């Protein structure tokens, strides 16, 4: 009944935002166009 | 074509819906004045030649 996780890695890039604060580079997406554009949903 | 994400309850699930739309031409002209004159039919016919 115990059971451990097994992961590989297959690193692809990708378009994204990259923005350093302080001493840590932080990530910055809006999620508007790429997600709940055009449906019935509230942004929460 | 509309894309949905999957919410859980209490509120209610929805189906994928879809849009079919008609647009009519609208149709317009243009109009120009190109007008002679009087002798210019001679000159170019060769009347007055």
């Amino acid at each position: 009944t115990l059971d451990e996780l097994e992961s590989a890695p297959q690193t692809t890039r990708v378009r994204a935002d990259l923005v350093s604060i302080g001493e840590k580079l932080i990530f910055l997406e809006a999620l508007e166009k790429r997600i709940y554009a055009a449906t019935n949903v509230p942004y929460p | 074509h509309q894309p949905l994400i999957a919410r859980d309850g209490p509120h209610p699930i929805e189906q994928p819906t879809h849009n079919y739309m008609t647009k009519i031409i609208d149709r317009r002209a243009l109009n120009a004045a190109f007008s002679l004159a009087t002798e210019a039919i001679a000159l170019l016919t060769g009347e007055a030649l």
